[PDB]
RNA sequence: ACCGAUAGCGAACUAGUACCGUGAGGGAAAGCUGAAAAGCACCCCGGGAGGGGGGUGAAAAGAGCCUGAAACCGGGCGGCGAUAGGAGGGUGCGGCCCGAAAGGAAUGAGCCUCCCCGAAGGAAACCGCGGCGACGCGGGAGUACGAGGGGAGGGGACCGG
RNA sequence: CAAACUCCGAACCCACCGCCGCCGUAGAUGGGGGGAGUAGGGUGGCGGUGUAAGCCGUCCACCGAGAGGGGAACAACCCAGACCGGGGUUAAGGCCCCAAAGUGCCGGCUAAGUGUUACUCCAAAGGGUGUCCCGGGCCUUAGACAGGUCGAGGUCCGGGGCCCCGAAAAUGGACGGGGCUCAAGCCGGCCGCCGAGACCCCGGCGCACGGACCGAUUGGUCCGUGAUCGGGUAGGCGGGCGUGCCGGUGGCGUAGAAGCCGGGCCGUAAGGUCCGGUGGAGCCGCCGGUAUCGCGGAUCCUGCCGGGAGUAGCAGCGUAGUCGGGUGAGAAUCCCGACCGCCGGAG
RNA sequence: AGUCGUCUCGGGCGAGAGCCCAUAUCGACCCCGAGGCUUGCUACCUCGCUGUCGGCUCUUCCCAUCCUGGCCCUGCAGCAGGGGCCAAGGGUGGGGGUGUUCACCCAUUAAAGGGGAACGUGAGCUGGGUUUAGACCGUCGUGAGACAGGUCGGAUGCUAUCUACCGGGGGUGUUGGCCGCCUGAGGGGAAGGUGCCCCUAGUACGAGAGGAACAGGGUGCCGCGGCCUCUGGUCUACCGGUUGUCCUCCCGGGCAUCGCCGGGCAGCUACGCCGCAGCCGAUAAGGCCUGAAAGCAUCUAAGGCCGAAGCGGCCCCCGAAAAUAGGCGGCCGUCGAGGGCUCGGGUAGAAGACCCGGU
């Protein structure tokens, strides 16, 4: 008989709707330097640039076209510290401490006709995600809880520590409900990690402070949804003979006589898209500040194309320009981590030479 | 509730005795499942356990024999094989068994029972491998 | 000494009637209020059909009418009820429930105690000896016990089903 | 060398006579009459035939027409042939757990998970300083071989036990499973204990035969024997239960008949009879006769009612309605006006 | 289904061919086996109905391995060959005649392996061959007619009852309820496979012709998972030209496939663009070290080292119903935290569900 590879891959089954619209990171890289291992942003749109290639290959030193994706990256708020001990079958959280309520200043309040400014505060936007926050939680209580956690670390029951951070869509005026994420910290010593998280508890983190230009990353997000799709589109089966009187976009035979059952491997219709996916080795071309990209120390250009990004507003905060495309619809929350399985001859860790940036109307 | 240290005990004989205890309504806790021994040839034992692991249902992997890869799970399944697992009595008996690797702090400082009828001193030649070695070859956690 | 409304002639009745086929021709189903209509006067609700009161009748037998089985469906009651496998049952008992009559039983139930005889069968403590050993041999002993067959004492309501 | 050869020749089979044993006057061998069913057999041992499966006969052991206890299930293999209620001991075989009974005892072997298979299923020719042994040999304890010097046993051959290679298949998986290495495997034995409806005992029923007594139509009560009675398909024979009607006999019922729902009791049973409801008019016991006399099937007949199911369909050839007003209990679906449409060689 | 005569594939012995040399390779005459992939034999199940060959679609498995990974012998100088071993992760393609399976042939390629799954797959398709009813030719028959001989034509029914797999929801339980973030027992994966080019190098080898390899770089193809910045399709939103007819003509409209035609942003798309680890651990075939049985020798009996695209992990996806039914922070209870319907919308969608917003 004639052989051929099977239609589609079995390594992404079941092809079901993602458990949570907020992506989860299962594995983290091993880095000596002490820093947060990743960041979060919102997908804005796509554009292209012309750059002198510095990555190894045939096209080295020659100007090349390059598509890039824009992620708006408002600063994250570090508002929790969590500790992990070693359980019987794996890591188990031992304790977790969140900072007490503090006033919120970066809220873009508007003065409407009547009434004063809303005068928002933390624990008020966070309620939209948690809905059950501490009451009468004071600085002394927080200090004693931190001391207890530090004493536990000193005793040595703690094998890991991680940071609880929150997004701030309100500063960019996207929405108000924040997304809470848990991030591992690079390094080796739990004491160093604890000090690093503690010094930033209740404060802000910037992608400029976290990541490095020209480094490889992995992008995690939930892909665009397609609804129910037949096998032709879901798995890539071949259309049946044009003379078929019972349809063309269906599998011919769903199994032999024996086994007397339908094998799970037979392509079939179902959910397509909205899957949790990870893309490896995506280069971080640039990091821009306040929606502006600096080219030659005397030229700066607004990254927003004329008329704005389609189905998106205007980039007003820090942002990331990455090579290639990324999963997720527009405005999706995108997580990025340092390269987990990078190649051996990596590109230099520095911004490339960008000769042109496209800001023409993309609509 | 009896606690048995499995160090230096033949897996099959220990399992037979423990299953007999379980069928009479006695709670049992094995504390060193990784230190049990299996007599025979290393390659034969490893091949048998690999075959057991690769046994699976073709129509649906979510239903095939979930044979174990950990030491404690291996001991648990060995004991289960000797119980009337298809009956309510056997199921209740199996619900009365706990198996652990190493001594957890919970069971620390407690009497450890040993089975004379299953010690390695019986064997003429100590040609065996440990359940921990089998688990390591299988790729289990411990 | 035939049948008793799926029986007896096809027709117990507006039956060779209604209906089927151009035609020759073929051909059903369908009995019962009550003794007397005394066949529900009046009131409330409802568009109506009808429903709830209230009357008639020995009995609604209420005309959709003598009796009103089974299948099937709805509600209440008692049992099980979301980690469990076999043609839906057989043997034994245990939970929950029912238990006036026809079955036993206050002229004593389950139950508790004690005494006697007991077919086939049938131990051990301990003593001595044989065997490398598992163990066996003689006494204890044909003893304790033994299906069943009887008797006495206490209590006072269950047992069978 | 011989199925179509035999100078010889068994085991063994057959006929007859004497005897032991058994059966028989409670009547055999034998004879007469009535009624059948059976004319596809299967497994197992043997013989002819065939590469083999198989085909064709023969043997009458088992299933057919056979329960119970085992071989994992299994027709046929092992024990075993069975009336009902109890007690005990054994058979096949079994005793590490599943699972009642030993992680039982002595001597030896196996390192292959070989095996854990009495038979229904089971791989060979050929080879192995792999091990444990037996029997023959030639040299043979300062002398024999390994490399004229050491200085303890060598060098062959023919065999026996276990094991090893020879040994490749299709869904994932088969010693029944777990698992098992001085064993939970295999050899030569042994000792305890479990384990049937089998064997023994107690009480009960029926049956066959004999006996006593007693019935006004086939019989009834009791007694004696049964180690030599108790499975059962085709079929033969005896007794009994139930329904309609008729000739008798004795009765019940409006103080509630037949019928119908749920319970108690009796009968090994077909069933009968009682208690509690509904019903309002007939009904039954016993004897002797009669019959369209007994329901699960016939892709049975007539009637009724279920799951499929509140599902399919209410598209395709001409996709047609909307806004105000009226009517009316109720209006997408009826009526009027306007607007938008369809056929327009037929709509 | 049983059997394996036959079929396919192995083994024992070694006459002989190989300049000598039986075993580099072939191996007579004989003999012992494995599989059930050819055909046959039997008649055990199925004739109150289990629809055939071939092709397309799709899924999966065996090794007696064609290539891809690693090795041993060679009558193995190199480049290549012959024989053999471990190894089933991946590939094994496109066409011409013919209904063809098969076989033959063409151009590429590392290769274009043989088979099992009711000779897999017709409640999935097609109906070319086969096997009715019509008809023609040849041959046989007096004839009606026949031909495992050609030839033309000749229908393919379905509202899913249970289970199965694909995805989507509502509950119970997990010793009170609720919001959030996690752990990862287990299951799935090929997420990767494979060519060519440049240097090493016109070097090793070789008389010459010819002609490697380790290491180091580049890139293609097949497969997989994403995206719409660029290019192409569509775009019955939209703008324009125009034909026939009607609204009386002018503007502006209806119908004629969106009347026809050209362009067309958002959206979807591929013919477009981006991403896909070689490291560690133990091994098979195979190569060695120490060492006796058997004072020597010996890779093996005890013991140790290295050694495969194959096995386990790193990695990706699902994952508290993981019955040992999990961990932690917080809020509430012993009126009341936290939710649902209703409301404005898609980062979503068959109903559910999910996501933003709600003074």
């Amino acid at each position: 008989k004639v052989h051929r590879p099977r239609r589609g891959s079995l390594g992404f089954s079941p092809r079901k709707r993602a458990k949570s619209i907020v992506p989860r990171i299962r594995s983290w890289p091993k880095e000596t330097e002490v820093r947060m291992l990743g960041f979060a942003g919102y997908k804005a749109g796509m554009t292209h640039i012309l750059m002198i290639d510095d990555e190894p290959g045939l096209t080295n030193g020659k100007e090349i076209f390059m598509p890039v994706t824009i992620i708006e990256t408002p600063p994250l708020r570090v508002f929790g510290i969590r500790a992990y001990r070693m359980g019987y079958l794996g890591l188990e959280t031992a304790t977790e401490v969140i900072v007490p309520d503090f006033p919120l200043d970066n809220y873009p309040a508007k003065e409407r006709k009547g009434k004063p400014k809303p005068k928002m505060t933390f624990y008020k936007l966070l309620e939209r995600r948690i809905a059950t926050l501490p009451k009468n939680y004071t600085q002394e209580m927080f200090e004693q809880k931190l001391g207890q956690l530090e004493d536990m670390i000193k005793e040595g029951e703690i094998v890991d520590v991680r940071a609880i951070v929150a997004t701030q869509p309100w500063v960019i005026k996207l929405k108000k409900k924040p997304e809470v994420m848990e991030y591992a910290i690079g390094g080796t010593s739990v004491e160093e990690k604890f000090n690093y998280i503690k010094e930033k508890l209740g404060k802000e983190l910037r992608v400029g402070e976290v990541l490095k230009e020209g480094e490889l990353l992995d992008v995690i997000a939930v892909t665009k949804g397609k609804g129910t799709q037949g096998p032709v589109k879901r798995w890539g089966i071949k259309l049946r003979a044009h003379k078929d009187s019972k349809g063309r976009r269906k599998v011919g035979s769903i199994g032999p006589w024996h086994p007397a059952r339908v094998m799970w491997t037979v392509p079939m219709a179902g959910q397509m898209g909205f899957h949790h996916r990870t893309e490896l080795n995506k280069r971080l071309i640039a990091i821009g500040e306040n929606g502006k990209l600096k080219l030659d120390e005397n030229t700066e250009i607004e990254i927003t194309p004329k008329g704005g990004f389609p189905h998106y507003g205007i980039v007003r905060s820090d942002f990331m320009m990455i090579a290639g495309s990324v999963p997720g619809a527009i405005k999706r929350i995108i997580r990025v981590r340092p390269a987990i399985r990078p190649p051996k001859k990596k590109p230099p860790v520095q911004r490339p030479q960008i000769t042109y940036v496209s800001v023409e109307s993309k609509q | 509730m009896r606690i048995i240290n499995a160090e230096g005990l033949i897996l099959g004989r220990l399992a037979s005795k423990v299953a007999k205890m379980l069928l009479e309504g006695e709670e049992v806790v094995i504390v060193n499942a990784e230190k049990a021994v299996i007599t025979g040839n290393r390659d034969v034992i490893f091949k048998k356990y690999k075959q057991r692991t690769e046994l699976r249902t073709l129509t649906n992997p979510r239903r095939g024999p979930f044979y174990p890869k950990r030491s404690d799970e291996i001991v648990r399944r060995t004991i289960r094989g000797m119980l009337p697992w298809k009956t309510d009595r056997g199921r209740k008996a199996f619900k009365r068994l706990k198996v652990y690797v190493g001594i957890p702090k919970e069971f620390q400082g407690k009497e450890l029972e040993t089975i004379i009828e299953a010690h390695v001193s019986r064997l003429s030649r100590p040609k065996y491998v440990t359940v921990g070695e089998v688990a390591k070859f299988l790729g289990g956690k411990f």
